[PDB]
RNA sequence: UAAAGUUGCUGCAGUUAAAAAGCUCGUAGUUGGAUCUCUCUCGGCCGAAGCGUUUACUUUGAAAAAA
């Protein structure tokens, strides 16, 4: 069956990518999906997308500004510290200058830089460059 | 493309297709530079200005470049409305 | 047209349209031809969208007419249907025909003697002349074609939706491009009809005319 | 009428509850008003000038308050010229639970009572002669996010000088912007 | 797809987005759940009761009528069946395989579709017992199956 | 295509695609109200209805099971609703 | 030991090079859809002020031989 719906979303987009549409569909939506699209999003990888409230679970159309070379999930979510973090951009990252590392953390989700920032950890839920 | 002083390092800057936003590659034999003509808005001749689109050529070979070049003139009012 | 009232279809154009049968389709339609097409007859043949028509012919002289040198656009044609078309519309806006058999290596073999580097190329059917569109991915050549209901978009760039099996559709949309060139470019004007009756591109087959007279 | 539980009417309110028990004083509909009561009422400004009347109502009556909807807005909206007015359900939001909870909190928390269902419920009244078959919400690359109700389109006629006053009270008692617009084709 | 064959079947139902009463049900929410105390007083299990609302009393879904489903009000009625209605279909239908199987013993593929069916009595059974709809004594059992039916 | 817009489909569209793969997914049946010459009231019937419906007054038969639509009887007058 | 991504967690393979059980069921194992933003000491600025179901995680702070 489908676990990891993130994974299928993220999936989802890098297959819409390749293919070169400007838009994507993703369903089931959900909260992790969102605050994912939201980090790639303020950093001008995919722009603007809408939720479509079915009154089952969400869908999401989300359009594609060409500059996603790759989306991806980490599974399992990997507890991740700080001192550890540079180890997975490292393995993860194609350059030092751009790509970022998802990690969902108690201040909330959000990329590895301002994980840095805000002096924490979490579990890595993906990249993305 | 650039460092930490400001000046730029690139040997160039390479085109993007304007209906992918992906690069070019410098041998990209596939990918086109189309120039369409501009046209005087009352009498209807070609007055010297132009739009340039620029197509891969992974778009050409699917076939998408037909759709996209006339999605790019739509956008662009060289082409009307239904 | 650009939703420019000089640039719009009228009607003389339409009844032209009408009489070759230009809106006439296939039976067969391209995936990619759907945005061209109106709606299928009950006969099994598609009606294409003539607006949609004038719209790509008039995409298609715009970018011949961004080329300064008129030989650098090539109008090729492998059919007899549309070779005499072809050869008035190299004749009436100074591009380079090739009508008949297309040479592979035209395009990507320097030291043939019929060696040609177009800026520009304008074929009749892109099934018929796939040779010419497959060899214009190898020297960024974009391209023009009538294409069919069933015509594959493959390398096409501007894609003309016509009528592209009857001679008097296919003369008749050669005649049409060159009075747009001509027009977009200043020779001839607007105001009064092209004093070529698009009857000087149309394939003749002999028999028909040696029978007739 | 009017009964609030911090026992302080205002002179709003009070304005309010005196035009109803006026308009039970003379009408057609006095037998389901004698029940009926509100909790509160606010005046809102909508944008530009027109202003908004926002009548809270109990929960349970709020059902039997829509049964009598159209014609009471209608009386007050004459009684108040060209104030729009607008029937919302007092709904409560209890707090999401951390690990701070007490002998009160120790229950669960309804669903009904979690700010997504009370948010959706207000949405749900606040536009009540048109049914909403529609959502979708679109996130700017701000981060902001824009609500776009689809409304029914058959009682579009009644509804489309109420948008922009369901807009501004949304935006006052929510938080969050929505826009209502009608679905091309349902 | 499907638990115990090798089809993935989409048919399904798809409600409506709309949760409101249809306007051409005038039935009360009083009026609906007395038609349900009584179709079950004739026997009909909820799904029976849910087909037979909605193909001759206008009734969509009688959740967004009454504000309930259609088993917990037969149980707030208390008129509910013992044990849920797709484990007692389960159970009827393996009795029903087994008594076939008492004068068809060369009939492998029976036996086969008789350890399907028991095993997804047993999955059910264990999802119940874990819900504590069941207790936790309950046991379905090969000889005497024919009891709770 | 590419460039197909995944918000707005057509309503063909829409009414081409399998109920559930729709953008918010609808159901292709509908509620009837079936009236008879010698009734005096209006009966709700589902449109796919599965048992057999008699009449609300009589013993007139008013659809048929059926493996898709129920088949209505000739005779009564079925308007739908919404 | 690296080279060995020829033990592969990172990170390998299984159509034909070595390789997917003849096929199903099935317990343990593994993995599992959306969803929920006062202070029972009160004294005219100070303290008896609460792991407040919990855990995992993360960030601390203690404590933790030397070589």
């Amino acid at each position: 069956v489908r676990m990891n719906v993130l994974a299928d979303a993220l999936k989802s987009i890098n297959n819409a990518e390749k293919r070169g549409k400007r838009q994507v569909l993703i369903r089931p939506c959900s909260k992790v999906i969102v605050r994912f699209l939201t980090v790639m999003m303020k950093h001008g990888y995919i722009g603007e997308f809408e939720i479509i409230d079915d009154h089952r679970a969400g869908k999401i159309v989300v359009n594609l500004t060409g500059r996603l070379n790759k989306c991806g999930v980490i599974s399992p979510r990997f507890d991740v510290q700080l001192k550890d973090l540079e180890k997975w951009q490292n393995n993860l990252l194609p350059s030092r200058q751009f790509g970022f590392i998802v990690l969902t953390t108690s201040a909330g989700i959000m990329d590895h830089e301002e994980a840095r920032r805000k002096h924490t950890g979490g579990k890595i839920l993906g990249f993305f460059f | 493309m650039q460092n930490d002083a400001g000046e730029f390092v690139d040997l160039y800057v390479p085109r993007k297709c304007s209906a992918s936003n992906r690069i070019i590659g410098a041998k990209d034999h596939a990918s086109i530079q189309m120039n369409v003509a501009e046209v005087d808005k009352v009498t209807g001749r070609f007055n010297g200005q132009f739009k340039t689109y620029a197509i891969c050529g992974a778009i050409r070979r699917m076939g998408e470049s037909d759709d996209s070049i006339l999605r790019l003139a739509k956008a662009d009012g060289i082409v009307s409305k239904n | 047209s650009g939703a420019l009232d000089v640039l719009q279809m009228k009607e003389e154009d339409v009844l032209k349209f009408l009489a070759a049968g230009t809106h006439l389709g296939g039976t067969n339609l391209d995936f990619q031809m759907e945005q061209y097409i109106y709606k299928r007859k009950s006969d099994g043949i598609y009606i294409i969208n003539l607006k949609r028509t004038w719209e790509k012919l008039l995409l298609a002289a715009r970018a011949i007419v961004a080329i300064e040198n008129p030989a650098d656009v090539s109008v090729i044609s492998s059919r007899n249907t549309g070779q005499r078309a072809v050869l008035k519309f190299a004749a009436a806006t100074g591009a380079t025909p090739i009508a008949g058999r297309f040479t592979p290596g035209t395009f990507t073999n320097q030291i043939q003697a019929a060696f040609r580097e177009p800026r520009l190329l304008v074929v009749t059917d892109p099934r018929a002349d796939h040779q010419p569109l497959t060899e214009a991915s190898y020297v960024n050549l974009p391209t023009i074609a009538l294409c069919n209901t069933d015509s594959p978009l493959r390398y096409v760039d501007i894609a003309i939706p016509c009528n592209n099996k009857g001679a008097h559709s296919v003369g008749l949309m050669w005649w049409m491009l060159a009075r747009e060139v001509l027009r977009m470019r200043g020779t001839i004007s607007r105001e009064h009809p092209w004093e070529v009756m698009p009857d000087l591109y149309f394939y003749r087959d002999p028999e028909e005319i040696e029978k007739e007279e | 009428i009017v009964k609030p539980n911090g026992e302080k009417p205002d002179e709003f309110e009070s304005g309010i509850s005196q035009a109803l028990l006026e308009l039970e004083m003379n009408s057609d509909l006095k037998a389901q008003l004698r029940e009926l009561n509100i909790t509160a009422a606010k005046e809102i400004e909508v944008g530009g000038g027109r202003k908004a009347i926002i009548i809270f109502v109990p929960v349970p009556q709020l059902k039997s308050f829509q049964k009598i909807q159209v014609r009471l807005v209608r009386e007050l909206e004459k009684k108040f010229s060209g104030k729009h007015v607008v029937f919302i359900a007092q709904r409560r939001i209890l707090p999401k639970p951390t690990r701070k909870s007490r002998t009160k909190n120790k229950q669960k928390r309804p669903r009904s009572r979690t700010l997504t269902a009370v948010h959706d419920a207000i949405l749900e009244d606040l536009v009540f002669p048109s049914e909403i078959v529609g959502k979708r919400i679109r996130v700017k690359l701000d981060g902001s996010r824009l609500i776009k109700v689809h409304l029914d389109k058959a009682q579009q006629n009644n509804v489309e000088h109420k948008v922009e006053t369901f807009s501004g009270v949304y935006k006052k008692l929510t938080g969050k912007d929505v826009n209502f617009e009608f679905p091309e084709f349902q | 797809g499907r638990m115990h064959a090798p089809g993935k079947g989409l048919s399904q139902s798809a409600l409506p987005y709309r949760r409101s009463v249809p306007t051409w049900l005038k039935l009360t929410s009083d009026d609906v759940k007395e038609q349900i105390y009584k179709l079950a007083k004739k026997g009909l299990t909820p799904s029976q009761i849910g087909v037979i609302l909605r193909d001759s009393h206008g009734v969509a879904q009688v959740r967004f009528v009454t504000g309930n489903k259609i088993l917990r009000i037969l149980k707030s009625k208390g008129l509910a069946p013992d044990l849920p209605e797709d484990l007692y279909h389960l159970i009827k239908k393996a009795v029903a395989v087994r008594k076939h199987l008492e004068r068809n013993r060369k009939d492998k593929d029976a036996k086969f579709r008789l350890i399907l069916i028991e095993s997804r009595i047993h999955r059910l059974a264990r999802y119940y017992k874990t819900k504590r709809v069941l207790p936790p004594n309950w046991k379905y059992e090969s000889s005497t199956a024919s009891a709770l039916v | 295509p590419l460039a197909k817009d995944l918000l707005h489909p057509s309503p063909e569209e829409e009414k081409r695609k399998h109920k559930k793969k729709r953008l918010v997914q609808s159901p292709n049946s509908y509620f009837m109200d079936v009236k008879c010459p010698g009734c005096y009231k209006i009966t709700t019937v589902f449109s796919h209805a599965q048992t057999v419906v008699l009449c609300v007054g009589c013993s007139t038969v008013l659809c048929q099971p059926t493996g898709g639509k129920a088949r209505l009887t000739e005779g009564c007058s079925f308007r739908r609703k919404q």
